[PDB]
This record gives C-alpha cells, structure tokens and sequence, in this order.
C-alpha cells in the first residue's frame, strides 16, 4: 500500500 | 527504492507521427483501494526546470494539448504523443509517488526528423577589445541546419588546422527542428598577426561541395 | 502567478558548505510542502527531501540524509537547503519544487529556475564578453547575423539575453565549450534584418551569478 508521507502534498482521495 | 524504467531511451519520429513513451515500474503502484495509479509525467527542455503533464498517470495538467496523453496501471504505463509538433521536442520524465523515496524514470529524448537544411555559414574576426588582451578568437558560425550531423575545418593562410579549435551544437530548434553549431578557432595575438588569410571549410549532407567562409586579417 | 525563486549559481571549495533559498509566492506557503530535487551531470533527477511549510516537519532521502539540512522561514515564506562537507560529485543544478500538489481543492506543479552549484578548488573567473559584429561575413538574403562571444569564466553558467529580454526571435545562446585552461566559452547570436543595421541597437546581457557579474555589450557593425 503507499506511503501517504513521500508526498504530502498529494492527497490520495 | 522503485526504480522507474523509460524505453525507449531515445525516439525521433518525423512531424505529425505519433511517439509512444513506456515507463516500467519496478513494483506495483496501483492502490486498489482509491483505483490510483500514483504516477507523474514531466517534459524537460535544455536550460529549463521539468514541467508537469499527467497526474494519477491519466490526469492532464492545465495547459497541456489534448495530443499528449497518459495511460497505464499496475507496473506498465504510458505517454502517447498523438501527434508530434516541433514543440515537442525534449526530455521526458516518469516519476512515481506510491512510496520513498521518491524517485524518477532514467528519461527519454524525443526528436524530430525533418527535411535537409543545408547550414548557414558565418565567420566572425575577432574583436579589437579581444585582440587588448593579446588573444584572437575567430567565430565560424553554422546556421539552422539538418541532420545534425556537420564537419567543420579551420584553415589559416590555407593550412588545415589541428588542435586549436572547440564547438557546440545546440538543442533541436523548438521552431523549425533544426540545429546550430558555433565553432571557435583561438589564437595568440602574436600568431594571428603572422597570418592573413582565416578560412572555414563546412561539409553538410545539404551542400554537395564543401563550403569555405574566409576574410582576410586586414579587412 | 505561483512563482519559486532560487538565489543564483554558486562556486564553492570542497569541504564547504552552500545554503540555496528557495523563495515562494503565489500560494499558501505554510500549507504546502517544499521538495528539493538534484539533477546531477547527465544523470537522473533524484529526491533528497521535503520541508513542510507549515509545521516544518522534514523528511530526507537516504542518500543525503546526513550532509543535507532543510529549513523554513514562515515569515519571508523562504525555504532553504543545505549540503554540507560538499565533494565533487555534488556539483549539480538544485531544485525546490511545489511536487504534485494534489488536494481536492486544487492542483499544481511548480519547480524554481534550478540553482546549479560547482564544487571545485580551480581558479574562478568571470566572462570575458567581445563583440561579434556584423560585417559583409555575417550578412545573408537580408538578414544579417551578429553576436557576442563570452571567453574564459569559470564557472558556469553564463546567462545571455538580448535587449533586456526584449529580442528572443533568432537567438542561439550556445552549449559552453572547456577550454584546455580549465575555463568555459560560449556564444550567443541573433540573426536581425540586414536593413536596420543604422536604426536598430542590439546590447547582450550576460550574467555570471557564481561571481555576481553582469556585462551588457553592444554589437556594432
């Protein structure tokens, strides 16, 4: 599963 | 560390073709929980920072022609180039989000082939301010031109030269696709004065003989 | 407009020490994350970490981790990277990028112009510029070719404009050459109408940040 924090700026949903 | 593997490493393809791009992921960078694939598509050209195109491997930014688009899931994705316009050429970059560190496809150079455009041949004499500084420094210059592919010879009072010159080409033209080149011959003051004639001696697949651009030290 | 300004170029010994900025505008600074990025000679672009602007909380790559520090500055919305104890290897153009910024509000992609760092014991110097001028050499089918020559700096980069930005069409600002000395020589020429020769003044600005030097040249026939 990713890792939400190799970029924070990316918000997954 | 998800290595991110871009093939072709290198493509040209002449105007209006249409360029597919591949990019490999190393593990598997599709969530199957939001259905994301976490990846980014740049463009890069010389001198310039990357510029982002897709985002989610399909999303387009703003800005990007609706000719560029993204596609791929899982491990296997891509860049298509429906139409290649001269705009286009640059350095192509795959970059993934899924995990740290961040990291990014090795890249893929995309060219275009074009019809033959025999240079332009310029010769610069050096500047008097130069020749203060006891130095000349004489300028062959090689103007939009195709293939890239071009030889140039320096002569002084007409003997080949050997091993005082340097030259450049640049980047593909983002107008016309074509190239440049600027050649460099440099000499002591002490023995550009000994000689009169300077000479350039260009070979081009658009000339069918060599062409020479000479002056005379005097004027 | 969002905008990531980067301080200029820089020359630096090894063993030393190099602090680039990285200024932001156009946007929140303190709700997103700053990311420094590494393009080293013709190799790939590499991560080295993150600042957030907010908390300031970081996180570094494994490969710069320990001679990497990365810092905020709230108030001048100014983040900085730093790379101590600098090798050889280090020398590098060094972005700060806004990377993917993707929130269900917005969605943008900004780098700064890149600060590119040369770590080396050599001698500095900065450009020699000389005129390419235009003659019965650089004329053809009614244009005329003319230029400026800019010998013998180092390091790079030499940025060339043409009439503060003004003259863009026709302008080839050449690949550097390194000279048997160590140092570097470029070109930048622009082809003009042949016509206005007599009317028409053509200044190149060249600048050399890694010693803070500008020299604009005017190119007479």
């Amino acid at each position: 599963n990713p890792d939400p924090n190799a970029n924070p700026n990316v918000d997954p949903n | 560390d998800i290595v991110m593997t871009q093939s072709p490493d290198s493509l040209a393809v002449s105007l209006g073709e249409r360029a597919t791009i591949n990019c490999k992921s190393s593990q598997n960078i599709l969530y199957s929980s939001n259905n994301k694939n976490y990846l980014a598509w740049y463009q890069q050209k010389p001198g310039q920072p990357p510029k982002l195109l897709f985002y989610w491997a399909s999303t387009r930014e703003s800005g990007v022609p609706d000719r560029f688009s993204g596609s791929g899931s899982g491990t296997d994705f891509t860049l298509t180039i429906s139409s290649l316009q001269a705009e286009d050429v640059a350095v192509y970059y795959c970059h993934q989000y899924y995990s740290s560190p961040l990291t990014f496809g090795g890249g893929t150079k995309v060219e275009i082939k074009r019809t033959v455009a025999a240079p332009s041949v310029f010769i610069f004499p050096p500047s008097d301010e130069q020749l203060k500084s006891g130095t000349a420094s004489v300028v062959c210059l090689l103007n939009n031109f195709y293939p890239r592919e071009a030889k140039v010879q320096w002569k002084v009072d007409n003997a080949l030269q050997s091993g005082n010159s340097q030259e450049s080409v640049t980047e593909q033209d983002s107008k016309d696709s074509t190239y440049s080149l600027s050649s460099t011959l440099t000499l002591s003051k002490a023995d550009y004065e000994k000689h009169k004639v300077y000479a350039c001696e260009v070979t081009h697949q658009g000339l069918s003989s060599p062409v020479t651009k000479s002056f005379n030290r005097g004027e | 407009q969002v905008h990531l300004v980067q301080s200029g170029a820089e020359v630096k010994k090894p063993g030393a020490s190099v602090k680039v900025s990285c200024k932001a505008s156009g946007y929140t600074f303190t709700s997103y994350a700053i990311h420094w990025v590494r393009q080293a000679p013709g190799q790939r672009l590499e991560w080295m970490g993150w600042i957030k602007g907010g908390n300031g909380n970081t996180r570094y790559s494994q490969k710069f981790q320990d001679r990497v520090t990365i810092t905020r500055d709230t108030s001048a919305s100014t983040a900085y990277m730093e790379l101590s104890s600098l090798r050889s290897e280090d020398t590098a153009v060094y972005y700060c990028a806004l990377l993917t910024v993707i929130t269900k509000d917005d969605a943008f992609d900004i780098w700064g112009q890149g600060t590119m760092v040369t770590v080396s014991s050599a001698s500095t110097k900065g450009p020699s510029v000389f005129p390419l001028a235009p003659s019965s050499k650089s004329t053809s089918g009614g244009t005329a070719a003319l230029g400026c020559l800019v010998k013998d700096y180092f390091p790079e980069p030499v940025t060339v404009s043409w009439n503060s930005g003004a003259l863009t069409s026709g302008v080839h600002t050449f690949p550097a050459v390194l000279q048997s000395s160590g140092l570097y020589s470029l070109s930048s020429v622009v082809t003009v109408p042949s016509s206005s020769l007599g009317t028409q003044t053509y200044i190149c600005n060249v600048n050399h940040k890694p010693s803070n030097t500008k020299v604009d040249k005017k190119v007479e026939p």
